[PDB]
């Protein structure tokens, strides 16, 4: 009976962990799209061509 | 707007060329206007160059090269839920009865994956069918597969109607019937026997009549299964009847040969075990509800080694055999207690009282068969008192496996009986250990509970 | 304690780990899709046996490098792929997570977990395709693997690093025998692996729940490919399982691996092979079907300490590792002469043949002597088991043959009568219940009582009672000997004398 | 699809065209041959079962402004084997063989923002250091990248798009 | 034991609502080299907070 | 100088310049990461393309790898330096000992000796085994084949023949391991070293875990060493661990080479591939090879084309059967199918010949009675048909024998039976001088004496 | 879609001159070698069943005449041959030494002595493939061929000019 309860802790812990991770990238998507319509692009591409 | 064009028509197989960026995915559905009727195509293979190979869901006659093909971006979708009870549909979920258009609050695609590992029920419940022979000798797991290994003549359909009745009344389940490759005649008079027995409002019918092209017959099995998946998702326990699982296998062979894939084994398709697994693994008990299935099985050449039987028997849990001889005795239902089996008969799942009782009546009936050969060659004078006691109890047990159905009242005129599992265990425990030896065997025939057997006896 | 902070800090660590600097990769386009086979145009830098990563988190395996295309098979649901999708080449050859942190997990054949227990901890990756240790790197097998069961430990002994086919018809106890072997290693220090190929998901969940019910689950890895999943996942399922088992072998530990149906793997490979139009042979399998099962099973090996030292760069000295394999084959109508059964009988070190006629007669586990054999031999037994078992196998085979002719006519010559009584009492003594394993001290008493004649004056209907009382009698009073025989399976005249006194006193003094 | 049978003809024509210095004439010759293949009235003819020789000389009559001693010979060889529908693919493989021999490559630049000329200039120098070949950059504007630049040297891809860096983050978690 | 998990399930998700906002902002500034002043971003993270 | 241009399974295609294309069977070489891979040329295709079988793992090959053309066949170490050592198909040392100090290397592809060079001998070779040199005696310098399905005693019999023949053989011995379990090979190597006989045995192993090109060519490497010891003028033993695996590894490759399948999906060239190996494992006027070959028969089917074409290449054929092994009778030899070229009145003498034909005649007549015995049982037989059945069952049991390599299984001590002693026993049973002993007395006894002694113990 | 021995340097020769010169129709070149079958390009005058001479002293038989290919089988050790070797068609069908002096000899199928007793004393050559005597050129079989086995010469007689199958297992 104890091992059955221990598996439920693991399953709850992972269930919540999954949700925070999708919400983080969903937030970064919305944050980035609004905030990058600038010469900030020029910053990224200059580093890329320097690395390229 | 339509955007593909037909490039080839070779019998039932139709090839279509879409633009290079819009190629349909596998099992997508397409529509063409074949004369003044639409025809649906199901995609099977993506060849190169934007060409896609499909099979026609209907007659390919009258298709030209160069017709315009319209791309539905989903698989074949069918109506689901309560609005489909008592209706009759084809493969496509169109009404083939003339009762007109269906309600259709929702439509679902026929193609899905099975339940995942965390969705399966963490328990192993039984289904209480209400039938004494079945619930004792061949109990069903809830969400199991059962095979009906009997030929017609024996009550197959009345047994099917009795299960439909008991699961609708004595539980709150619905049923779906899938007529895979059925003769149109038997499809017609199964519908009338259900409508004239008031079970029709509690079952949905999808029929694939044999005169339809192979692609129709294969996909009908999936149309039934997706309707049962809806009733499961509503939280019910559901029965799915498949009118022949062998005809699903053979429809998959014919389609595979039309697509030109190399044959396997005894000429079956190479995908045989996968296509059976794709059907049978959707029929399970989940954490919301379950689908139990009862499947008619035909064994080719009487050969249990042939790949179709050998593949099917990997999936069956119980196995009910119906007998012409038991019907000749007048014993109904005509289940054979010695060849019917279930892998739910173990103490670890069914418990030791039920296991011991089922093992007991099997031993008594087997011993009786041997004694009945001795009687045939040498008469009853050879039997000892122990043998006469065994023969007597065996006749009482045989009588008491009979039952009156609410579906059979048309003939017997007796009211039907639903017998709980406890009452069957009490009855056979009693008869085996020699209680009720003092009342005659005809008191047990067609009666009901064992408490009803003695009350029959009192004036018999 | 479930803690929200430690979840947040873990995500913060992954955010800190991420590398923004990109890498050039070679690319290709899917040209064709059918039945899980793919044809790709591009991928000039691909290698055969590579993993191609597809849209989604799915992968495909590169099978053919044609002149102007790659042929590949999709490892998952293939149906949402389309012509023109881009695919990327990972430099990895087909790899599977490996390590001791896998114990207690249910895992897909790609190594992704199927259970709810979250992301895996692994000690890197191991390659799914490998060639076994060469002839100089092996060692002889000289240590037991005790199962639960009187019949197989006495007659068909299994050594650490042996390969032992379990064969029979359906519903004969093949799985029950294999999971009872797993459970009896629960305390013996041997790690266990169970690979389910093409099985029903309901059955797989019920097996896992029975492993957990007995506490064996913490010592097993479970690898799953259900009957619903694409044929490529089934075909690669046992190769993935082998790659995890090799981790323990190469570190000088012992492991036991069960392959739940190699006949179902062969069918899946036959499907893929015929979809690639490869000309079929006998019973429509390809000739590669010997090579399929050969290269799998020939990894179940025992390796000498110089291999373990050289492999582990000297971190482990003087130990010897092993991987023990029990493949299962299902055979039609008991036909031991069909193709795939005869291929695997020619790869393993023996077979345990389970007969439906015995099983239906209630003789369970239904082992058929005369067919069953262990080529490794007694070297797998402990001395006491080797000495006490002896000819019991051939005496049972002869008793079964004598019973066949004795059914036909009456010719009873007293020694025939006693031979029949002894054989009937031994078979009634060798049947045993599921999930009731008994230790080597218990088995050696049972064998001692059978062959020192003590079951004289004992009725067949009393045999099961006689043992249950005897094992309780020795559990009650002469317990220290049991602890001695279970520690070192040594057979002496001192121990034989103590056993003789125990059986003399029980037979004389007790009742059953 | 004629991708595999076109190779021999593309290679043989390119070698001969190289010997006689007329590569630039051979390509216009092949482009005209590719364009006659697409005509509505000709593509019906090419599918019919006329005899190869009769088919060849009918195509050769339409193919005025081809090098009668050499360009016609190739069409004749191909038709004698009945592969003329490979000629539009032979053209592309001829262009590729030339681009290899000229040590010259074409690569594509994709971004949500139209690139400023200094960005394009530094890319061209960088790629001509990453390659032996010269590069002709092509500008494609696609809002998909959101930000950054997608470098597409055919099969070889270097990703510098934010979106790419995002959907590559989502899988780490 | 399951009922004890239900209580913590409510408690844990409310904590991750507020922590999601921090992680999403940190991940966006990881993904683009240049950081963001949150000028129009409060309304964005508050919708992220509200859903969990 | 060449490039890989296709990779299908174990088969690799390589493109070379038109002036530089390899000959057939030349060996090519490739860097496969940190490994070296050898490719053997099978076919020349048009246009400088050449198609080859990889002598190692094909995984990790890209297209476009540079291939180096070594302008000679696969060549292996040969002669007295090859003795007591374990080798690859490629002749590389596989034991952990050092380099092989070979003075000479030979190509593994060779022609068979001329018809003018062959030699014949009637000299009987005696063996410990009652049934073998009663029913199928064989001679110095001849070929022996053990046929059987899976798990019937092919290996145990060959390991007894190794023991018994090495008693009277002084010269060197070669063992080719083609497609059999590695564990066996390791057990055999430790048996040979722990008994110090290893100094006279040369071993070639290409076991069943290795990819098809190894298994195909390793048989030829074993022969090439035995052909050196023969051409030095010695007389030699060659044991081949399972010759079926050579033809099966040819089947696994054949379809990838682009050849239409033949019969039960075999390669069309099956009968030539089998002949071109078997015809060079022969004795000659300079020296003699004596050889024992195991021949697996798939699915117990003695009529499959691979077993069927192998039967024509052998002098003595011993046919094992599962039905006899299931009855406990070992060695599970079938006297009604096992035969030899040497069973002639002139070669073995009349008494041996007449005893062997007497045993066959009785055992065949017992087979003719089994159908009536099956339906009606024995009481409906004629009164001398009951006597035939009683003698046939005694003969069946007296063919069984304890082996010195089976002590790990039987635990019973092993037995060696001389020819004179076995023919006297069988003749005496057929004359009926033992017709008063029970059947069980004949089971697992070395000599007739031991049967009468065992009948005294019941 | 697959190629048909259309290969780069042959096509380029056709580019240079499509109406390639008559040259000799007598000769050609090996383009493939495998399993003892060779494919030859050229040999415009090779007849079906004709002997083709190969480098060294070896021959092949022309069995398939196809559209610009000849398939031929090699009558000996083939593995020494290579692509681009020249070959010349003879005028000859296969013929073998024949005569009375062959009695007591052992020969291969080309009639070369294999017993080592030295060269043959044949009586000219005869074609290996020939047509049988027609219906009007036969006569009925009436003379015996005596086998010497009681069972055969009694039950199953063989006459001069009969064709008697011996059939059985191994
Ligand atoms: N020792 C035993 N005694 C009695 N019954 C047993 C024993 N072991 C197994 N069984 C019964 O055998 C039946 C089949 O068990 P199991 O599924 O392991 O056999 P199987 O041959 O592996 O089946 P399958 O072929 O479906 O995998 C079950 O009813 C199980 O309870
Ligand atoms: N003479 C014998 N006495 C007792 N047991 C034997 C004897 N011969 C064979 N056996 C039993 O049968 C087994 C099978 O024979 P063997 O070990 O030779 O394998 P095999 O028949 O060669 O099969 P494979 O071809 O796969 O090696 C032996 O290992 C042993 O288990
Ligand atoms: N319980 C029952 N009572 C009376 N008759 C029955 C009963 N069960 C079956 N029968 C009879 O069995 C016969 C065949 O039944 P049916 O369902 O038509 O079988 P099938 O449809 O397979 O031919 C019919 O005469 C039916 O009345
Ligand atoms: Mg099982
Ligand atoms: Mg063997």
């Amino acid at each position: 009976a104890q091992a059955e309860i221990e598996a439920e802790r693991k399953r709850a812990r992972e269930e919540l962990r999954k949700q925070v991770a999708i919400l983080a990238v969903a937030g970064a998507e919305k944050i980035i799209e609004r905030s990058v319509d600038e010469a900030a692009n020029s910053d990224i591409v200059d580093k890329l061509v320097a690395e390229l | 707007m339509a955007t593909g064009k037909i490039v080839q028509v070779i019998g039932a197989v139709v090839d279509v060329e879409f633009p290079q960026d819009a190629v349909p995915r596998v099992y997508d559905a397409l529509e063409v206007q074949n004369g003044n009727e639409r025809l649906v195509l199901e995609v099977q293979q993506q060849l190169g160059g934007g060409i896609v190979r499909t099979i026609a869901m209907g007659s390919s006659d009258g298709l030209r090269r160069g017709l315009d093909v319209k791309d539905l971006e989903h698989p074949i979708e069918v109506p689901v839920g309560k609005a489909t009870l008592g209706r009759i549909m084809n493969v496509l979920g169109e009404p083939v009865d003339m009762k007109g258009e269906i309600g259709e609050e929702e439509r679902w695609a026929i193609h899905r994956a099975a339940p995942s590992y965390e969705e399966l029920s963490n328990s192993q419940e039984l289904l209480e069918t209400g039938i004494k022979v079945i619930d004792l000798m061949a109990p069903f797991a809830k969400g199991g597969k059962v095979g009906l290994f009997g030929g017609a003549g024996v009550g197959k359909t009345v047994n099917m109607m009795e299960l439909i009745r008991n699961i609708a009344i004595e539980h709150s389940g619905y049923s779906v019937f899938a007529g895979v490759g059925e003769r149109t005649r038997e499809g017609n008079d199964f519908y009338h026997e259900m409508t004239d027995s008031n079970v029709i409002d509690k079952v949905s019918l999808v029929y694939g009549q044999m005169n339809e092209p192979p692609g129709n017959r294969l996909r009908v099995a999936l149309t039934g299964l997706t309707m049962a998946e809806k009733f499961r998702d509503e939280g019910r326990d559901v029965l799915l009847f498949v009118d022949n699982i062998y005809r699903y296998t053979l429809a998959g062979t014919e389609v595979s040969a039309l697509l030109g894939r190399m044959p396997s084994a005894v000429g079956y398709q190479p995908t045989l075990a996968e296509e059976m697994g794709v059907l049978q693994e959707r029929i399970t008990s989940t954490k919301t509800g379950s689908i139990t299935s009862v499947q008619a099985v035909y064994v080719p050449a009487d050969d249990l080694t042939d790949p179709s039987p050998a593949t099917t028997f990997a999936h069956l849990d119980a196995t009910v055999v119906l007998s012409r001889q038991i019907a000749s005795l007048g014993i109904y239902p005509a289940v054979d207690p010695l060849d019917s089996t279930s892998r739910q008969l173990d103490p670890l799942v069914v418990g030791q009282e039920h296991y011991d009782t089922a093992r007991g009546v099997q031993s008594i009936l087997q011993r009786y068969q041997e004694l009945k050969d001795i009687i045939a060659i040498l008469g009853m004078d050879e039997l000892s008192e122990e043998d006469k006691l065994v023969v007597a109890r065996a006749r009482k047990i045989q009588r008491f496996l009979s039952q009156p159905f609410f579906v059979a009242e048309v003939f017997t005129g007796s009211p039907g009986k639903y017998v709980s599992l406890k009452d069957t265990i009490r009855g056979f425990k009693g008869i085996m250990e020699g209680e009720y030896d003092h009342l005659p065997e005809q008191a047990f025939y067609m009666v009901g509970s064992i408490e009803e057997a003695v009350e029959k006896a009192k004036k018999l | 304690q479930l803690n929200s902070t430690e979840i947040s800090e873990l995500i913060k660590q992954r955010i800190a780990q991420f590398n923004v600097v990109s890498e050039a990769h070679n690319e290709g386009t899917i040209v064709s899709v059918s039945d899980g086979v793919i044809r790709i145009h591009g991928l000039a830098d691909a290698m055969q046996g590579e993993m191609i990563s597809l849209p989604g988190n799915r992968y495909a395996i590169a099978l053919n490098l044609e002149r102007d295309s790659v042929g590949a098979v999709v490892m998952g649901p293939y149906a949402d792929l389309a012509e023109g999708m881009k695919v990327k080449a990972t430099g990895r050859i087909l790899e599977v997570p490996v390590g001791r942190g896998l114990l207690g997990r249910v895992v897909n054949t790609l190594g992704a977990p199927i259970d709810g227990k979250g992301p895996l901890d692994h000690d890197g990756f191991s390659a799914v395709e490998a060639i076994a240790p060469g002839v100089i790197e092996r060692q002889s097998v000289d240590q037991p693997v005790q199962t639960g069961y009187k019949a197989v430990d006495s007659m068909i002994p299994i050594g650490r690093g042996q390969r032992e086919l379990i064969i029979g018809d359906r519903q004969t106890g093949k799985t029950a025998l294999a999971i009872d072997a797993i459970i009896n290693q629960r305390d013996s220090g041997i790690k266990a692996i169970y690979v389910a190929i093409g099985q029903k998901a309901s059955t797989i969940s019920n097996v896992v729940r029975k492993l957990e019910e007995h506490g064996a689950l913490a010592n097993t890895i479970v690898v799953v490919a259900t009957a619903s999943e694409s044929a490529a996942l089934q075909y690669l399922a046992p190769y993935a399982g082998a790659a995890m088992g090799e981790y323990f072998r190469d570190r000088g530990e012992d492991a036991l691996i069960i392959y739940d149906d190699l006949s179902k793997q062969a069918v899946a490979y036959r499907q893929i092979s015929l979809l690639l139009r490869r000309p079929p042979g006998r019973e429509a399998f390809p000739g590669d079907v010997f090579y399929l099962h050969s290269r799998l099973l020939e990894r179940a090996a025992r390796v000498n300490a110089e291999y373990v030292e050289a492999f582990t760069k000297g971190e482990v000295k003087g130990k010897t590792g092993s991987l023990t394999a029990l493949p299962i084959i299902e055979t039609q109508a008991g036909d031991v002469s069909a193709f795939v059964p005869t291929n695997v009988i020619s790869i393993t070190d023996g077979q345990i043949f389970l007969e439906t006629n015995l099983f239906n007669a209630g003789i369970r586990p239904a082992v058929n002597p005369g067919i069953s054999v262990s080529r490794v031999g007694g070297a797998a037994q402990t001395k006491i088991m080797k000495k006490l078992s002896g000819g019991i196998r051939t005496a049972l085979a002869q008793y079964r043959e004598l019973a066949a002719f004795s059914q036909f006519a009456s010719d009873l010559d007293d020694a025939t009568r006693k031979q029949l009584d002894h054989g009937q009492k031994v078979t009634e003594l060798l049947k045993q219940k599921q999930y009731a394993p008994m230790s080597v001290a218990q088995q050696s008493l049972v064998l001692f009582a059978a062959e020192r004649g003590y079951l004289a004056d004992v009725e067949l209907s009393k045999i099961g009672s006689f043992e249950a009382a005897l094992l309780a009698y020795v559990d009650r009073d002469h317990a220290p000997l049991m602890q001695e025989i279970n520690q070192t399976g040594g057979y002496n005249d001192e121990i034989e004398g103590k056993l003789k006194g125990i059986l003399d006193s029980f037979k004389a003094t007790q009742s059953w | 699809e004629f991708i595999t049978v076109a190779r021999p003809y593309a290679k043989a024509a390119f070698d001969f065209a190289v010997e006689h210095q007329s590569v630039e004439r051979w390509q216009d010759m092949l482009a005209f041959a590719a364009e006659v293949t697409k005509n509505e009235q000709m593509a019906e003819l090419l599918s019919g079962a006329l005899a190869p020789e009769t088919l060849a000389e009918s195509f050769i009559a339409v193919a005025g402004e081809q090098l009668d001693e050499n360009g016609q010979n190739l069409i004749r060889v191909m038709a004698e084997n009945g592969r003329l529908n490979a000629l539009p693919d032979v053209l592309e493989q001829f262009i590729h063989l030339r681009a290899v021999s000229e040590a010259t490559a074409e690569v594509d630049v994709i971004s949500a923002a139209a690139l400023s000329e200094q960005q394009l200039a530094k890319i061209s120098a960088a790629m001509e250091k990453r390659l032996s070949r010269k590069v002709k950059l092509n500008a494609k504007i696609d809002k998909s990248v959101m930000a950054g630049v997608i470098i597409r040297a055919g099969d070889m891809v270097i990703d510098g798009s934010v979106r790419g860096r995002l959907e590559r983050l989502a899988d780490v978690l």
